[PDB]
């Protein structure tokens, strides 16, 4: 776990939409929501490899195994029956334990990328910003609705802002 | 205040929850799932080849050609077999098919499938054809098993017959032949006239010699003699020779096969239909790109693998946390 | 100096240690055991049902009834069998039981079991109860196997007795049946007059004729003959039917089983004793919530998965790190 | 890995009684040992929720793999053994590299706690302490019995400090 | 500017990749497979134990000792064999092995194997030994199977033969014997004088009686008439007792047999070679440290195991990220 | 993923000889490349150490599940071989997911080790350097390459420095 979803972003955002993680800003004319394509799109490529390969890697045989027996071979029977029960309890645990095993690693990647994404903007702004600790950034000076931009997709220069700081 | 910037994630309107290693009932914003539990309820043809429907007759009623079933001479393959457990047609005449497990099992699913004439009913000499009252035919006229021919005495001689079969079509073929076993020695008299008669079979691998156990079984359909049925598998380039003076019942029909043992013989009481699957179960079709199934064990084809196991959800959405 | 506070986290007095996938060897402050490796050392009752000690008979001598043996009249139900390798007792009379693997697997473990008369010892007709030196009873008088009657002749003359079974249990039911093959045709005649005798046994599936092999084996006790013991399940419904003119042991007990084949015949030389497990195995019970064990690959039950490996700890605490 | 645990706090402590995590203090009134139950409690939920998934979701038949045989049918009797004992086999490799998998996480979630505590702690404080790079935080003002006990709640207010710094 | 201290990793010249659960074709700087690839394309020894090459006899022809192989009398021990499918030698004469899928997988592999003689061919009694031009030998003479002697008649009189095997190796023992069916009562007149001959054989356990089965089959290599090669395994301390007046083929030599049925009957058409490895596959020889393989399913020792799939690289450097 | 590879240090180092993970210098007197022995080894030995559990754990019998039968027994033939089929398939589907689950597990930890490391040379330093954000370090002082090797070896005191900043 990476502290950042449920952590010191206590909260997630209804109404982002087409994104799992994003911005939501705030100047002096208004606000502000928007999905941050780059990471969302990224994850998703992520989580459909995942998908496919869990899937896509079961191509083997796997109907019944058993055959026909009269009543006077039991034993046999018996047998097939118990050889066939022992392989499906060995893909009914591991079925269970890989989702199991899988949903952990799938949150946690979700904490990791926005967590990432909250570093990322930090390393930004450097001596720009103050980190409330929550997710939101106060900016020491103004910015225009192209100012956040460049923010949102990772051009902001500290450099073109030191003084009004 | 100040102009501000935040980072955040989606929270959505959903009770969907799924489990974690460390964790359960764990909100996500979405999930799929792995198991699939939808099936159609019914036989279908499975990947395009269309199953056999036994109707009222047992497998074994089937195989020998009881005149009451509808005769296989028009197969030419199967995905699978559908039979009743209480089918009342199978050997009409009182008698057991040898080995009968096995050749189930062989016969379960064919993709190659043609019945063909071994010998001609007439090509054996001199010997007449008996029927019985206990094998009528669709009319309600006396008959007998069509793979088979039963041989009786002829003008009060039954000579030495032999023919032989060669397998000259490139594939497997199965071949029938029986034995009758009449009520006691007075019988067998009628009907064969030699005393202690003998079938000799055989090939160029095995050889078997067959002789009469006489004595009144506890039959069923009027008659109280014992018939026995037995099989082989003749492979391309072998032949297989008969040989009797009585209590003979010899091959006519016999099967060429390729690809088999591909089958299933499903005894499930359900309704066959048009649609098509990859998989079919004792319980219904299923068609479906899940690589598990929780429906049934009993499954043949392309199918999901049967687990043991209540659905199981995949998250692909994050942990679903209320907005602040 | 200042006001000051500190994050840490806990140490302890352990050499507990872990192997982890990167790394041998680790401390951690706390673990758990995943295999179980403690059990009774003993032959157990398993989850609630008493096994059966087959004393000094093999199965075989115990499933035919030697007089040797302690009688399975009482016996109600057994979760498994313990025999002996080298048990003294089996088949008295110089015989062999045909088909004893499966009888073996089947009679391994049954939830319901009953002995039963099929057939009244004396309802057969003109004939006497033949016993033996080879079979002697608990006090010394010459006896025979409990489950099968030793027809011979009585007043000179061996009638062709026959008589049926009707399987109205409403559950399977075995059958016993044995073939007296005598030293030569001159003791044939001796015990049952009629030469070149027969039996034959019937059901409406299947039909089986038997005949006299004499010659003298090199028998065992006195004997110097040979016995052929059969069996045949008989389904709820089913009726089968012994007719024979000598050499024929008749079957008088059969068992009436239901839920079968759910044990094993443990050979082990253990102890048996009052407790009770969930899990049996040739070295003893095991009483577990672990979901593996490493003690002994032949067990049954409810049981932990056997596996070839050491002990496994699953760390619960974190590493195990000395104080600055 | 996350660098905390064997890391930058090099250290464990003795005598932590009741948790796993904790914190330490030190004022002008005495020292100040005790357990964060919140994230200790969450931990040990998480462990056991893992050790109940790997025990009960193995809820199939586990017994032998084997029948009853005279010594004429030695052949089915061979590949009877042969089938147990390699679905024995499957089980054994199965267990040991779970256990192996299960302990490289396990360690590292103890790590990622403790340090995802010592960044709360660090968000807290804000510039009202120095980090000292170990574990430990100097405060830039005095600290209460009372204020130490908001630090280790979550509620510590670094507004109400702010001037003393 | 100023003195400055970076923190990098590696990146190098590398086409090569992994594939990770969430990425396919990831660049990494180092890497291993999982999967072996390569193999010997012949057959080896298997650690350090030789196989045996049938030449051209089949597995039948070799067990009961044709006299066109090669003799089995100086083998200690194999891993496994090899066979030609179309081997032109097998049971010389018309005739079938019983029971030989049993036996061939119980000669597959045995780590201790010596040939014995169970019984000396003189030691019988008043008979002559039999031969055929079926069975010639490496001259052309006429001869017989190696481990078995066919007895006939003698100065116009075949007397009651009876001798008994005592197995006192320590270790299982096998023992062949046969049944010869001549075409007609009238050779087995000729032959064995008696009229209606039989065969006793009996162990302390079982016993069979043999009669003849007389009759014309459409054999091979000139003759008609049809012989039924019987085997059976003798334990420590067993014993087996023949008792014959006619048409009865003696053992003379058996095998003495220990850690058996481990090994495999390749059937495939490559070379033997010098080589040793710990897996034989019926494709070539397999020597690596790795546990997985793809090459054949069909293999035999200290394997990897055989999966379906193309080969699997291991990560082992980090992720191949190009200079800034 | 910790976002340090790939991530805020966007690029890899040609000519970084005999390590994965190092340090680039540069002072008045020269560059300035050498490998981090320390954490560099220890990821050598995780790396072996997996790589040899992975195998050395598989030490069961792995050759087919075959006998040898005649053709009247094709039934027990084919169940024979379905049986072997069904064992293949289960480790063929383990195989190729074990190597995904691993491989993504280990470019990670790669990823998280020189994170830990970056981490470990900031708090080094602290305030006598400043923070570029991908992965160097501008020092506020002068240091010499004797300087430079106590910053590599763990050493480093900011105390010693804290003035000429
Ligand atoms: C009081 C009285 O005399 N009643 C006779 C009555 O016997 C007779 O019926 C015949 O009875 C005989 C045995 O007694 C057979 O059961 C005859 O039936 C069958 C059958 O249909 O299967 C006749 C059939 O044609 C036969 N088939 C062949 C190839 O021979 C079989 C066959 O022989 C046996 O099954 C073999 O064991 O027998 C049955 O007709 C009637 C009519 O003849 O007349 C009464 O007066
Ligand atoms: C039912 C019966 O006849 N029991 C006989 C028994 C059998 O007749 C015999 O086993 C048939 O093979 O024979 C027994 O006793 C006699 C011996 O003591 C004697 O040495 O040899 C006799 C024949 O030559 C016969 O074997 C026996 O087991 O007690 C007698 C018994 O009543
Ligand atoms: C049919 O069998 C006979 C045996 O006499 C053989 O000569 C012939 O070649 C076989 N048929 C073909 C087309 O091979």
């Amino acid at each position: 776990l990476f502290g950042a979803i449920a952590g010191f972003i206590e909260g997630g955002w209804p109404g982002l939409i087409n994104g799992w993680y994003g911005f939501q800003h705030q100047n002096e004319q208004g606000t502000g929501i928007a999905a941050d394509k780059e990471s969302t799109q990224k994850a998703i490529d992520q989580i459909t490899t995942k998908i496919n390969n869990i899937i896509d890697k079961m191509n083997g045989n796997y109907d019944s195994i058993r055959g026909e027996f009269n009543q006077v071979e039991k034993r046999i029977n018996m047998l097939a029956d118990r050889i066939d029960d022992a392989v499906t309890d060995i893909w009914s645990y591991n079925a269970k334990l890989l989702v199991l095993l899988e949903n952990d690693k799938t949150l946690d990647m979700h904490d990791a990328n926005v967590k990432n994404l909250h570093e990322q903007v930090r390393r930004e702004l450097k001596d720009n910003a103050i980190d409330e600790g929550n997710g939101c950034f106060e900016l020491l000076h103004k910015c225009n609705d192209s100012c956040m931009e460049t923010i949102r997709n990772g051009t902001y220069d500290h450099t073109e802002y030191a003084e009004e700081s | 205040i100040q102009d501000r910037i935040c980072v955040g994630y989606l929270s959505t309107n959903s009770s969907e929850r799924v489990d974690t290693l460390l964790e359960n009932g764990v909100p996500v914003t979405s999930s799929i799932d792995l198991i699939e539990t939808n099936h159609t309820g019914t036989y279908c043809s499975l990947n395009g080849v269309s199953p056999v429907h036994l109707g009222d007759c047992s497998f074994e009623g089937w195989i020998v050609g009881n005149p009451a079933c509808t005769s296989n001479f028009g197969i030419r393959e199967w995905s699978y077999l559908i039979e009743d457990p209480a089918a009342p047609h199978g050997l009409c005449y009182p008698g057991e098919l040898n080995n009968n497990g096995e050749l189930r099992h062989l016969f379960s699913g064919i993709r190659s499938f043609s019945r063909t004439e071994l010998i001609p009913p007439t090509s054996w000499g001199e010997v007449l054809d008996g029927t019985t009252s206990a094998c009528r035919d669709n009319t309600g006229t006396n008959s007998f098993y069509r793979n088979l021919v039963w041989f009786i005495k002829k003008n009060n001689r039954y000579p030495v017959i032999s023919k032989t079969y060669n397998n000259t079509t490139g594939r497997d073929v199965l071949v029938l032949w029986g034995i009758h076993h009449p009520v006691s020695v007075d019988e067998t008299k009628t009907l064969y006239v030699n005393s202690d008669p003998y079938t000799l079979v055989s090939t160029k691998s095995w050889s078997e010699k067959y002789k009469l156990e006489t004595g009144v079984r506890p039959g069923y359909n009027g008659q109280r003699s014992w018939m026995k049925i037995y099989w082989s598998l003749i492979h391309p380039g072998e032949m297989i020779t008969f040989e009797s003076n009585g209590g003979f019942l010899a091959p006519r029909y016999g099967y060429i096969i390729e690809e088999y043992g591909k089958g299933r013989i499903f005894q499930s009481r359900i309704r066959m239909s048009r649609c098509n699957t990859k998989c079919q179960t004792s319980v219904g079709g299923i068609n479906t790109n899940r690589t598990f199934q929780n429906i049934d064990k009993n499954a043949l084809g392309d199918c999901p693998k049967y687990i043991k196991s209540g659905q199981l959800k995949l998250a692909t959405g994050l942990r679903n946390v209320p907005a602040i």
